[PDB]
């Protein structure tokens, strides 16, 4: 009873962190590994940008294309999409690390790269005539891009707590809302 | 602590005051518990390894594999087979051959350490070579049975793999039981065939008078050869053999003899397993149990470990294989009481009353009648002891030229009770004949003695009082292996 | 020759000589009248409700002129059936209300009733209905509670000396138990004072308890001391001595005996002096003043003149002080005996030593005492005093112990109150110094006189008192309070205590536990058990060891060879064949008179305390078929001394052979030829079994088994039947013949029976039916078989061929090998049965249910899992499959633009379902046996319980639909009756009902009556049915209530089978047990003769280090058996005539020595001839009685008979290589059975698991990643390896804290095999502490 924990192994922001250190890696690889793991928010995302841990630190050795290759080592440890700074590379990175045998994977990638507007106002007609592709024969790789497991970090992440401290409460005591 | 006792909110008991903060209360029986605990990395298992000689022991495959995860998704890398770690993961998951072969390549260099759960002498944990086993339970070498202070019941065994470089030296040269040999306490060799493999020693270097074949004649290469089809036995008597046993006689140098001594056909063919040094008349005996001891004792004099090991393995095996020769069974004609105390008993039985007639007469008080009937049955029952030995003694006759052999019987008890594996003529006595006096409430004699047996059944009160004494030999060594852990505690605490 | 249908088609042979007398008993009944007392309306209140309620039934004001009275009890009837509540899983019990008396009285009115508030009948909780076969459905689970045994109220003399006392000293100490109430001790110091206890406190003066209770120190000294005239007027010095009264002490001068002087001075007493001073009229003898001296003033006497204290009371009498006495105070003093040769004071001691002499002084030293602080007022203490003992309502110990106390003060009337009586303290005290001085002989709790025995129906209303105890005082409370009410009886009448304290009792209690079914023999024993241990008896393990030996009082009281053989041993008793229970808390065996040379067939249960007086005769006595003896000396037991006494020299005669044990060890035979501790390791071992695959009976029996069944309530049986006409495998329909079907009945029993069941030891519970169709059977006859019942046996293990002999070191000694066949001969299959449930849990956040719509769910996973979340019902289930989809609500979020893309773009989750799915558990899969949701009141989801509750409201229409169907034929058939010979033809009926022709003119004037009157009668019956119907479907569909917190729950239940494999574990009745060790190919096997191949290979060595003669008996039996099954099975194939077979079946059964009186041909008709050997197609079925079994011989003479070696030894051919093995041996079919504990049940393993939440290692109440930590012993043995690397690693690696796993991880992984030294993490947080590092001398170097 020195301290207490939750779920390991699944040990949530934690268990990506302990992933990076589950794997080698230097003193800066591993900071820059952990500045990209404590800056991630409920929903998985990287909370806060290399940018941001840039100017925190404020050391000139940490620099954009290292603390880059460290956080894409760090892209998909545990679980896949982790820190994923704005998700939507997440998504590219899910789609590349699932096996290109799945069908429409074309269709889906060529989407995710640059068509998220389209898809944003749910207009079929509009990304099908950007992108060219086969009417409803792009349905197929929508529906996978549905099931892209967004928030794989928010998945143990989204372990967001609730929160409320009512002033009253109005137990309804049979009718005549008893406050 | 020293003065009030504020109190949690509600809770009579005190709040963990900052009085009492500093002790952590479990503090010395936390860091005791620490120093006898654990955490995952169990084993255990319960199998006996009719193969596998002693540098071996059986591991079952099932929990095997379930420990060397590392070791085979570092192989699967090292083989490339584990490209990726989570490639290596779901490949284990599909349990695929090459994580076989890579489990058995691993395991091939790895040995492993096995010991008992209740712990008391250093003989409780053994390094042995691991392979593994389609089973549920491990099977350890008949060799260490005793060494593991358990008989074939049920218990988990722990199980312990020696991760570092030098935890694994440390086993295989020090928790070795190839190299564990002598009870290191007293010296005394500990590795000794308890077991029926002493039995078939003893079976082989026997002969009832004369078998079939007793007087032939012969020089050793094929005597198992007549004796697995036909020609001789073991149990045949006065076969002439010529003896051919190169003894170290020179300063680490052997020279070879040749006689030609009459012998059976199963001590002859056991002087071939024996090593080189002792002289074959050294085998020539009945060989029995502490003889069989004795023999160990002799060659590790003698010779050394390594054909001490080989010597006690092929041991084994060879008792086994004459054990499943001969067979000798047991039935209730296997035990044959006397009838002789069927009179005299009756006749003990009127002495009491004289006794009872003196205390009948008032010359024999309650002590003196008392110690009068005590001596009297004592005598029957020394008597009727003598008597039941002669009757199991070897009181047997035999086809012969003389038309009397008096030797050894096959009565099973009296057989078995020779070679000495279990049991003797004192449960023997009881068989048959009486259980002796065997009146114990608690520490007091009653009157009326037990004659009967388990040959005859009993009288109501004769089972209706022996069952205390049994319950309180196991109340005691429950109240007594408290004490011994405790006392021996406080030495190693000295020591 | 007994007809024994239900056992027509088998018949065990019999081996039992002995002719019994005394059938086997219901054996359950003791706890059953228990029950049915405590539960009786017995007109007088002695027991059960009527002693328990009048005991508080009076509730009356403080002076309010206000009473309550209880009229009668009415018990309310049990809400469900009792398959009902084990569904529902509740309590089944019965409610109870009784007609309250409440009386309110006038002021000024001598008993002047005002008004009655007699008319309302108050419900204080509802009673738990004790099952048939004695069970309970304690919150539905079926709970047992161990019968009670102690040490019956009164007063014991103890000894509590000898190297107690420490100082070479005999004390005579005395315990008093009353059965309420404060205890007390009186002890005997070292100094010869009396100490008195209550309470177990500290010692009292013996002289301060007489002079509390208004007794004068005079009157002590009197009662306590004898008082001598010594009438010494004018100084003559003259005592009057009686040699009778006082002699056997030296006469050491001034001995005159009336004149001449018969003891000379000096002289010792003699015998003859002693008889010539008593002969020769001795008056007042002169006696040497020096006498005077030794002697102490008995009575506190005054001078003459003045009231002076002169010579006070218990003083020594001083010369100088006799002349003051002499002519102040008087002549003639009362002085003493003081025959320390044959007597001692040891209270005048104890009256010095006493400090207080007023009788307030001595009430309040008790009061110190019982209270250190709090003096009292002189009310106090004498109040304190007289509630302690002499309160009728607060010691109130028992009539049973007043009769204990009245026998112990050899008081003839024994009926007394549970109050104290100062007189039987003087008695006890007198009785206590006599002791000391020697009268009589210490107690013995050892005996089973000392001991009562305490059943549920005692402990039931005990607790109900109790409970009724403080609701009295509540109620007297609220009558005293605000008495001027008419209110009803509610004033304080509370049935939520009471039912509370009732539920508590049945469920919170040492005895109470879950029941133990794993054999219907293991159930009866479990039921019947006996500890101390519990509220009373045995307090803790400890403090015993003679407590747990063979007491000589519980010779035909308790079992000898079972009880347990763990630390539990000694506590554990059973009841015998025949054990009567005594009148109050004792038990009594039955045994047979013997009354002049003959017998009596009339047998009486006695107790310990008659048995020491008469002598029995030993049960295995040869007597003639008068009952006379033809042995003159026989061993018989009078006082626990058997020894050859004259046929006038017995008593009584024994019960039988079976009346010594329990009949746990009944069903063990041949153990004659058995030792003592194989055989309570045998007796141990047969409980822990459980039922297999096949139910087969073991061939060897002992006739017990039957018996057994029928009293195991597991089976069914037929009550009052005729003949069974309708049988589906669950329904059982038997037309009950007229003469036992009653009027106003059918005549038609319907039975269902439950199939594969969730044993209560989480086996499978199966009814076997035996019945086919339409045969008449008998009442009372077996109709379903339960677990491990074959042919109405009980039958827990199958007889397997095989021969006990050393192969291949194979097998060990404890270790067995089995053939390939057997494995595949579907043997030892076992059924296990496994459940998981889950409960609605609804929050805040919103309640989770169950509809399979699972966040984040693979297709497969929701491919299972029905509608509901639930799944069907049928297939099986692999792995960690999910079976119920539980959705836990989770909290809301903002517009969340991310989150709202994602929903635009997957949706259909927004985060807002946790996935609370029901799923299989790892190692865990196989067939499913069953759902069932229970919902709350407020929820009706129904989703798929609707089909559910379809299949029980069918199931119930069926059931009720038979009986209106047969009612109304019957009716039809009646007015078919009435219009016949009326014009109507029998097909106009036919064709169509049309009610008679609707009274068509018969008769026209009855005709049209009756038709009307069967009219009414038909349009009656339809309207009960419809309402029965309507009733019906309202109950079963009355729904469930669950929790607070879930809002239903659903539990289902999956069956998975198992077969024995590497590592089984088999057991044999002999109490010879084994690990299933190696299987070779079937092929391995050695060859008969006939090359059978042997199936078990048992060690011959192991058998001789077993020593048991019953196991070579269980070969040579099973030998026989299947030999003559196997003929029989021959001249089958062979079809022989029936009548041969009878021929040779009669020649087999009439075999043997003379047990009992039975032929075929006869009684068996060839159908029965027929269906009995079909029957007995593969062996030959035997009974023998537990110490009256067969001869050898006559096993011999069997051998010889079945074709068969007399030794039973043969040759065999090895299995693989064929080498004729010498030493032909001897072989059978011996009884195998498996253990409860199983193999795949201990496998475990791990390396890297999931840690607990205390200290960061592995636990948490989870079977998950087990690990036994290491040992301390075991720790202590590492280092003495001098492993300093390995034990470094097992205290580095081998724990919990995680921090350098990655470390080790890392390394392994790498093949680096590193470790660093650090410091204990732990002990760096040690540091941590130091007083918060307050300590850190800490010089590292």
């Amino acid at each position: 009873l020195p301290v207490y924990q939750g779920e390991t192994t699944q040990t949530l922001q934690d268990y990506l962190m302990w992933q990076v250190e589950l794997t080698p890696f230097t003193d800066t690889d591993r900071a820059i590994a952990t500045s990209i793991v404590d800056a991630v928010d409920d929903t998985g995302y990287l909370t806060i940008q290399i940018e941001d841990i840039v100017d925190s630190i404020g050391d000139d050795e940490i620099g954009l294309e290292e603390v880059e290759a460290v956080l894409k080592r760090i892209q998909r440890f545990d679980p896949v999409g982790v820190a994923a700074k704005d998700l939507r590379d997440c998504l590219l990175i899910q789609l590349s690390q699932f096996a290109k045998e799945t069908p429409w994977l074309e269709e889906a990638r060529l989407i995710i790269s640059d068509h998220l507007d389209l898809l944003a106002n749910h207009d079929f007609r509009t990304l099908m005539r950007v992108t060219r592709l086969k009417e409803e024969v792009l349905k197929e790789a929508v529906n996978l891009i549905q099931s892209l497991d967004p928030r794989p970090g928010q998945s143990i992440q989204t372990s967001e707590p609730e929160y409320v401290i009512p002033d009253v409460l109005v137990r309804k005591v049979s009718g005549r809302w008893t406050v | 602590g020293r003065r009030g006792r504020a109190i949690t909110g509600s809770n009579k008991r005190p709040l963990k005051s900052l009085a009492d903060m500093i002790k952590g209360k479990q503090g010395r029986f936390r860091q005791n518990l620490l120093g006898k605990r654990v955490d995952y990395s169990g084993r255990s298992v319960i199998t006996v390894g009719p193969y596998l000689r002693l540098h071996q022991c059986g591991l079952p495959k099932k929990m095997a594999l379930e420990l060397f995860k590392p070791f085979i998704y570092g192989k699967l890398e090292l083989r490339g087979l584990a490209t990726t770690i989570k490639a290596a993961k779901k490949m284990v998951e599909r349990e695929e051959a090459v994580v076989w072969d890579i489990l058995d390549e691993v395991i091939r260099e790895h040995p492993v350490l096995l010991n008992r759960a209740p712990t008391l002498h250093r003989l409780g944990i053994q390094a042995f070579e691991p392979v593994l086993i389609e089973g549920k339970a491990i099977q350890l070498h008949p060799l260490v049975c005793a060494a593991y202070n358990a008989d074939f019941d049920g218990d988990q065994m722990a199980v312990h793999v020696p991760l570092t470089l030098e935890a694994q030296l440390e086993a295989r040269a020090l928790m070795m039981s190839t190299n564990n040999i002598l009870s290191p306490a007293n010296g005394e060799p500990i590795i000794v065939p308890s077991q029926d493999v002493v039995l078939g020693l003893y079976y082989m270097t026997r002969d009832c008078v004369n078998a079939k074949g007793e007087g032939m004649v012969l020089t050793g290469p094929k005597e198992a050869e007549r004796l697995y089809r036909s020609g001789l036995a073991s149990l045949h008597a006065r076969v002439k053999v010529r003896i051919t046993e190169y003894e170290k006689d020179a300063n680490g140098e052997l020279v070879a003899k040749t006689s030609l001594k009459d012998t059976t056909v199963g001590r002859a063919i056991l002087w071939m397993i024996v090593p080189k040094g002792l002289p074959y008349s050294i085998v020539n005996q009945a060989l029995g149990k502490k003889a069989i001891s004795k023999m160990l004792n002799t060659c590790y004099r003698i010779l050394g470990l390594k054909p001490t090991v080989i010597f006690a393995d092929q041991i084994m095996y060879t008792g086994f294989a004459y054990a499943a020769r001969s067979g000798a069974s047991v039935g209730i004609d296997d035990m044959v009481i006397p009838e002789k105390k069927h009179e005299i008993i009756s006749e003990a039985e009127a002495e009491v009353a004289e006794i009872q007639e003196q205390f009948q007469s008032g010359l024999v008080t309650a002590g003196e009648r008392y110690n009068k009937v005590i001596d009297i049955w004592a005598a029957a029952n020394d008597r009727v002891s003598k008597a039941m030995m002669d009757n199991l003694q070897t009181e047997t006759v035999i086809n012969r030229d003389g038309q009397e052999e008096k030797q050894v019987s096959f009565n099973s008890i009296y057989m078995m009770a020779d070679s000495g594996a279990r049991g003797s003529a004192a449960q023997i006595r009881q068989l048959a004949g009486m259980r002796g006096l065997m009146a114990k409430p608690d520490g007091s004699i009653i009157e009326t003695p037990i004659t009967a047996n388990f040959r005859e059944g009993l009288n109501v009160l004769q089972y209706f009082i022996s069952t205390h004494g049994a319950r309180k030999g196991l109340a005691d060594t429950a109240l007594k292996t408290a004490n011994s852990g405790y006392l021996t505690r406080r030495l190693v605490d000295v020591a | 020759m007994v007809y024994s249908y239900t056992e027509k088609k088998r018949i065990r042979k019999d081996f039992g000589k002995r002719p019994q007398v005394l059938d086997v008993p219901y054996l359950l009944s003791i706890q059953l009248d228990s029950f049915q007392k405590f539960i009786e309306q017995d007109p007088e209140g002695q027991y059960g409700l009527e002693a328990a309620f009048r005991s508080v039934f009076p509730i009356q004001s403080y002076s309010g002129n206000s009473e309550l009275q209880y009229v009668s009890y009415r018990l309310g009837e049990p809400v469900f059936d009792v398959q009902e509540c084990q569904i529902r899983g509740v309590t089944y019990s019965a409610p109870l209300r009784v007609k309250l008396r409440l009386v309110i009285y006038e002021r000024e009115a001598p008993e002047g009733t005002v008004k009655d508030i007699k008319e309302q009948e108050v419900y204080m909780g509802e009673i738990p209905l004790m099952t048939d076969n004695g069970t309970f459905v304690i919150n539905g689970t079926e709970r047992v509670i161990v019968s009670q045994l102690h040490r019956s109220p009164g007063v014991f003399f103890d000894s509590d000396k000898g190297k107690t006392h420490s100082s070479g000293k005999v004390l005579y100490n005395a315990r008093i138990i009353p059965y309420r109430g404060s205890w007390l001790d009186f002890e005997f110091d070292p100094k010869d004072n009396l100490f008195v206890r209550i309470d177990r406190r500290r010692k009292l003066p013996a002289t301060i308890i007489l002079r509390a209770l208004n007794y004068t120190t005079e009157q002590i000294l009197d009662l306590f001391f004898e008082k001598v005239i010594f009438e010494i007027r004018d100084n003559k010095l003259q005592m009057e001595l009686v040699p009778e009264r006082l002699r056997g002490e030296t006469a050491s001068f001034d001995i005159e005996a009336n004149g001449k002087v018969y003891v000379e001075k000096g002289r010792r007493i003699t015998a003859r002096h002693i008889r010539q001073l008593e002969k020769d009229d001795v008056k007042l003898i002169e006696v040497p003043v020096e006498y005077i001296a030794g002697k102490v003033v008995a009575k506190d006497y005054i001078d003459e003149s003045t009231g002076e204290l002169i010579c006070a009371a218990n003083m020594e009498l001083s010369l100088d002080l006799l002349a003051k006495l002499s002519q102040s105070g008087h002549k003639r003093i009362e002085t003493l005996f003081t025959n320390d040769l044959d007597h001692g004071p040891y209270i005048s001691e104890t009256l010095r030593v006493d400090p207080t002499n007023d009788r307030l002084s001595a009430l309040v030293e008790i009061y110190r005492m019982m209270r250190p602080g709090e003096p009292p007022t002189r009310e106090a203490a004498e109040s304190l005093f007289e509630n302690l003992f002499f309160s009728e309502d607060r010691y109130d110990l028992s009539a049973v112990g007043r009769m204990k106390f009245n026998r112990s003060l050899l008081r003839e009337e024994i009926e007394g109150s549970g109050i104290l009586s100062k007189d039987d303290i003087i008695d006890v005290m007198k009785k206590l110094i006599d002791i000391r001085n020697g009268k009589g002989e210490v107690d013995d709790i050892d005996h089973l006189g000392n001991r009562r025995i305490r059943s549920v129906g005692e402990m039931a209303e005990n607790q109900f008192r109790v409970g009724l105890v403080r609701v009295e005082r509540a109620v007297k409370e609220r009558l005293s309070l605000g008495d001027l009410d008419t209110l009803m009886p509610q004033d304080m009448i509370n049935a939520k205590p009471i039912s509370a304290a009732v539920k508590e009792f049945f469920g919170s209690s040492q005895l109470s536990q879950f029941m133990d079914q794993n054999n219907p023999l293991s159930e009866i024993t479990h039921k019947r058990r006996i500890s101390a241990l519990g509220p009373g008896g045995l307090t803790r393990e400890r403090a015993g060891f003679e407590v747990r030996d063979v007491h000589p009082t519980h010779y035909g009281r308790v079992c000898p060879i079972e009880t347990p053989e763990g630390p539990n041993i000694g506590l554990i008793n059973s009841l015998s064949v025949y054990a009567q229970t005594n009148e109050y808390g004792f038990l009594e065996t039955p045994y047979r008179k013997v009354t002049d040379g003959v017998v009596t067939d009339e047998i009486h249960y006695l107790s310990a305390i008659e048995e020491g007086n008469y002598v029995i005769a030993q049960a295995n006595s040869n007597l003639d078929e008068e009952g006379h003896f033809v042995e003159d000396l026989v061993t018989c037991r009078s006082k626990g001394e058997s020894s050859l006494f004259s046929r006038d020299q017995v008593d009584y005669m024994d019960v039988s052979t079976q009346q010594v044990v329990s009949v746990g060890a009944s069903l063990i035979p041949f153990l004659e030829h058995d030792d003592a501790n194989r055989a309570l390791m045998g007796a141990n071992m047969q409980r822990q079994a459980v039922p297999t695959l096949r139910a087969d009976k073991p061939l060897v029996g002992t006739g017990m088994e039957r018996a057994v069944a029928v009293d195991s309530g597991v089976t069914a049986v037929a009550k009052r039947g005729g003949v069974v006409q309708y049988v589906d495998a669950s329904r059982i329909v038997i037309k009950v013949n007229e003469d036992e079907m009653y009027p106003g009945e059918a005549g038609i029993d319907i039975y269902n029976l439950t199939k594969y069941t969730r044993s209560n030891q989480n086996t499978c519970i199966n009814q076997m039916p035996c019945v086919s169709l339409g045969e008449p059977v008998e009442r009372g006859d077996v109709l379903a078989d339960g677990p491990s019942t074959d042919l109405g046996e009980l039958a827990l293990g199958q007889n397997m061929r095989v021969a006990f002999m050393p192969w291949n070191g194979y097998n060990f000694e404890d270790s067995i090998l089995v053939s390939e066949r057997v494995v595949q001969e579907d043997r030892f299959t076992t059924i296990h049965i496994q459940e998981l449930a889950c409960v609605s849990r609804d929050t805040k956040l919103g309640p989770e249910e169950i509809t399979a719509d699972i966040p984040n769910v693979g297709e497969a996973a929701l491919s299972k899992l029905d509608e509901s979340g639930i799944v069907y019902i049928g297939a099986e289930v692999t792995g960690g499959d999910i079976l119920v989809g539980k959705v836990t609500p989770k909290g809301e979020t903002q517009l969340t633009p991310e989150e709202k893309l994602l929903r635009a773009i997957f949706g259909e989750k927004a985060s807002d379902v946790k996935d609370s799915s029901l799923r299989v558990p790892n190692g865990v899969s196989g067939t499913v046996i069953d759902v069932q949701v229970f919902t709350r009141d407020g929820v009706e989801k129904d989703k798929r319980a609707l089909e559910i509750e379809e299949m029980q409201l069918k199931q119930a229409k069926k059931d009720l639909s038979e009986e209106l169907q047969i009612l109304e034929a019957g009716l039809f058939s009646r007015i078919r009756a009435v219009l016949v010979a009326g014009g109507v033809e029998a097909e106009k009926l036919d064709k169509l009902p049309r009610d008679r022709w609707l009274e068509l003119g018969l008769t026209d004037e009855e005709k049209q009556n009756q038709l009307e009157q069967l009219a009414e009668q038909y349009d009656e019956l339809k309207h009960e049915f419809e309402k029965k119907l309507e009733a019906k479907r309202r109950k079963i569909t009355q729904g469930d209530d669950l929790a607070p917190g879930v809002l239903k729950i659903v539990k289902v239940y999956l069956a998975v089978k198992r077969r024995i494999q590497p590592g089984d574990k088999m057991a044999g009745r002999h109490g010879n047990k084994g690990v299933i060790s190696k299987i070779n190919p079937i092929e391995d096997m050695p060859y008969d003769e006939n090359g059978t191949p042997v199936d078990i290979v048992l060690n011959p060595l192991g058998v001789p280090s077993r020593m048991n003669i019953g196991q070579i008996l269980e070969t040579h039996l099973g030998m026989a058996a299947k030999g003559i099954g196997d003929k029989i099975n021959a001249m089958l194939k062979q079809q022989q005539e029936v009548a041969k077979l009878r021929e040779f079946i009669q020649r087999a059964y009439d075999l043997g020595a003379d047990v009992r009186q039975k032929v075929d041909l006869s009684t068996f008709s060839d159908e029965e001839v027929m269906r009995l050997a079909e029957n007995l197609r593969k062996g030959m079925p035997i009974a023998t009685p537990v110490f009256d079994g067969a001869k050898e011989a006559e096993i011999k003479e069997l051998l010889k008979l079945g074709d068969l070696p007399t030794s039973g030894q043969i040759r065999l051919y090895d299995g693989r290589t064929g080498e004729q093995f010498e030493r032909p041996v001897t072989v059978g079919y011996m009884y195998m059975l498996k253990l409860n504990h199983l193999v795949d049940d201990k496998m475990h393993a791990r390396s890297t698991g999931s840690y607990s939440l205390v200290t960061q290692q592995p636990l948490g109440g989870k079977a998950q990643f087990g690990g036994q930590r290491f040992g301390e012993m075991e720790v202590w043995a590492l280092e003495a390896y001098g492993a300093a690397y390995t034990l470094q690693e097992m205290l580095t690696v081998k724990s919990d804290d995680v921090n350098g796993r990655t470390k080790m991880y890392k390394n392994i992984v790498d093949g680096n095999h590193q470790m660093e030294p650090g410091m204990p993490e732990s002990f760096n947080v040690l540091l941590k502490e130091i007083r918060s590092l307050g300590i850190n001398i800490e010089l590292e170097d």
